[PDB]
């Protein structure tokens, strides 16, 4: 997945 | 010589606020009586993977918002969701609002990022928007809503609001209309960035920096038209070259035409043979023309 | 790419309002205003390639200095020369004066420079003090007096004042006691830079960033000790490895020991082959241990 | 007697492509095609290098008008230089009006081509050679021959396959292709480079047996047979290259009525000695002519 | 040779 | 001382020599009034440089790609036209050093001076004779095209030649200034065999008058040959036709030795010289025209 | 076979 | 031992 900050 | 020159942050620091809702504390930008921030501030880790946005909105009661500017505590009048940001209206107009606009950066254009955590700026760095509409930044948890910006004259052009780290280690986010650069989205799902192009006018610019810094070993007598380079560029990992007044001005300063530098690029693409250019072995494309120019002429 | 590590500069807002222009005769450069002091290079009193500064001082009188903060003219109340800087006391206390200290940077340590022209800050950039006691910056005419500093959340440590260009892209200046770094001095004559070493601990940190980023092809089963490395350093263009708690912390995080990477460095000296480390074929020594650790681990 | 020789392709299309390239006090040969000239990179040595040149550092001292390139009496202007492997590609201001249809390619061991030996830009003679398993050829090269070119014709089109650089040992030769890449593991340095072990080229010997049979010399043909799989197991151990498939051998098999496996057996017997008898007048295997060389001289092609 | 800024 | 190949002075021609570039090729042009003349092949690259498509290369031509240097000055091309094998480009700036000039055309045996230039920059100059084959024996490297030949007639420059081509024989040719090639040649890198060459008879006669004037008349005897009979012969033996020539008439006056006497000497000498020399030479010399020998020996 | 200069 | 021609 991508990671939301 | 040349460096990644970051813009000064004094106009921008006083606009940095923290925003909290429920669990999540991140960063926002306060201009006039508006605070901008990523909309995902309204998720907990629970929706956090695939969040339901339109649905999260409904349960939102104002008083749960908490917006600190230092020790001060702005009170939120109203709020709207615009793409992937929230635009919250506050009652207090920001006394240190710089003159500013909103814009949008294209592949190769560079800008400054002010990284903040919990409303408090921590440092800043210079970045280049890549073909893939991502940047190579330095971001930890709590950095979202950190802003990217360029100084144009007496004015601040806001351009990036920080949101997502991709599986490749590079970063991306939204412009200030709440819209994401490229195809990316505010969800913790697989998103492969597309391939990246070397940013050709940037390389040309660094090659002029080199010449200007008495390192022109690669300059020979072959020439290549922008027409023929472009044709070639597709096939070899280079962005298209476009007319560029700053390069024109660098060609004037140094005597070395753009076309000469296109040839050097086609040669150098075969490798440098451990010869260095400005202490480097690869193409450098993180500096825009206007960057090299500002620095070498003023 | 991308490695999570950049040249990060400390935010600039506490320093900018301390930058002033100092003018003497037909010459303007930059000064730093803190409390009721302004500091700037002494060559402002030149009109220089071999100045006799004490004689120059004699022709200095008081209202000879124009010091501007934006549009506001500061009145100087006394001047003294200290090493290669002037300290000009003024009538006025800088209301933006931050918590500060004056200090020094040892080679390998990094800081930020606020480049200014005519009192007006232009941009900031990250630099490493070299073994040559020079930095690689970006300064044109009128940049002298630009300041290098380090933050500490709230407190500013000021460490460098820009004066001198040794050669194309090679820079040096004084600390705030007015004392040049390394052996240089403010004269426009041949000053050949001290030989310059690869900063060993910075390369090590940089190797640690690379391993954390899942790039560890240079880690092998061999080890070379600090004593052994330091004997070899001299001969080969590398600085002495000293102890370092941050490297220690990364050693523990990654499970790769400092001596594992000393060996690795020795092998890497003899060539990268064609392989890259975080996309370069040369050692990267421009980031200190605590820079790598603060960007990756968060301090 | 016999009908088969070392035939070279005619040289008229290659000769006007040969130039001299001079750097410092050193001249050797180059190949000029369109607006490119190819030559060995050691042209940029001065002979207290040769032994172990650091070519990248040598490159640094190279500047542009340092090169003199002659085609006959006409001086070419070089417009760019780059090193690629162990060759320089020098771009020049002029298109060679004699440039032929061409390609660049590679020769596998056993394949043959012609070498055009040149000195000072001036061609001297041509000769047939076989690429060996050692990735060497048996040529005839003196001082100043480097940059001589080996090639194959195709009626009108030229395939360039070799640029001479190196002598391993008395009469033993190697060089680069036109990507500037050495054949086998060799490189351009004057140090001990011991040649890869060399095999009898099996298919070439087979072609030579078929020529012998066509010429009515078949005493080695017996009633036994050995298959390709069996032969290939045995080849390794005994100094012979793997037999691969080959349409020319097949065509010769059909013409003569003698089968490839009939001659594989024959080769095995012939390894343990020719016992006095000669085959087209030698007492050794002949492996210097490819199948299609034999077929072209006897059957035409 | 050295230059004073 | 004496006789020599006397080259005309170059001062009136030098300030007219410009460089012309388009895309890849840099060669030479001649700037007169607000026109610069140059070979049309300036618009080819190597890629098409063997057989180039001219009418078609023209179409892709955008002005701004032209680059015309006069020293470090840089002219602005207003418009352009193709006339035979030259481009005639109009520039905005009228050339302040335009000599008084015309355009002409030399015939076999007529001589002129060439100013060889490279990259807009004159390098040397030499005296040549146009041969029967409509070629000259010059000295030309790559980059020399657009070097100009010309003659000085009075207060005026007659431009006559523009270099373009080296034939397979080692000799050279080009265009007159209407953009037309001498003889049957053409701007393509294809086989072009020059036709046979005639010895240029009035020139030989001229060199023979030079020899007499320099006390070397051993070949002069009492046989005579009419121009009518010589011509008949000349044909069959590699000599060009003799035509009436006022300078030879003037040379016959100076020396007493009629033209007819020299035609006889020529028929004899054609059988070889027997290593007797004439003006330190063993062959017929035909590179000097009557007006050359005359200018030099009388004034 | 001829050469343009 | 090898010789460069």
């Amino acid at each position: 997945x991508a990671v939301l900050x | 010589g040349i460096v990644k020159m970051v813009s000064p942050t004094s106009k921008i620091e006083p606009c940095i606020v923290s925003v909290t809702y429920g669990s999540m504390t991140l960063n926002g930008l306060w201009l006039d009586d508006k605070v901008y921030c990523p909309r995902h501030v309204i998720c907990s880790s629970s929706n956090m993977n695939e969040p339901d946005y339109s649905a999260l909105l409904c349960r939102v009661t104002l008083g749960d918002f908490t917006i600190m500017s230092g020790r001060m505590s702005l009170t939120v009048v109203s709020y709207q969701m615009q793409g992937c940001q929230l635009v919250l209206t506050v009652s207090l107009q920001n006394p240190y609002t710089p003159k500013y606009t909103f814009g949008n950066v294209k592949p190769g254009e560079t800008f400054t990022v002010l990284a903040a955590y919990n409303g408090r700026p921590q440092g800043a760095f210079h970045v280049t928007m890549r073909s893939s509409y991502t940047i190579k930044g330095s971001f930890l948890c709590g950095s979202c809503g950190s802003v990217g910006y360029v100084l144009t004259g007496d004015s601040v052009k806001f351009v990036y609001m920080h949101q997502l780290e991709l599986s490749t280690g590079c970063h991306t986010g939204t412009d200030f209309t709440g819209n994401f650069y490229g195809p990316y989205r505010d969800a913790q799902v697989v998103q492969l960035p597309v391939k990246d192009y070397v940013q050709t006018v940037n390389v040309i610019a660094w090659l002029y920096a080199a010449i200007l810094n008495n390192c022109a070993w690669f300059v020979q007598n072959d020439v290549c038209s922008t027409e023929d380079f472009n044709v070639w560029a597709m096939a070899n990992g280079f962005s298209q070259v476009k007319a560029d007044l700053v390069l024109d001005a660098l060609a004037s300063m140094t005597g070395v035409s753009i076309e000469t530098l296109l040839a050097a690029i086609k040669r150098l693409y075969m490798g440098f043979q451990g010869r260095q250019i400005l202490g480097s072995c690869t193409f450098e494309d993180e500096l825009a023309p206007s960057d090299v120019y500002q620095q070498l002429a003023g």
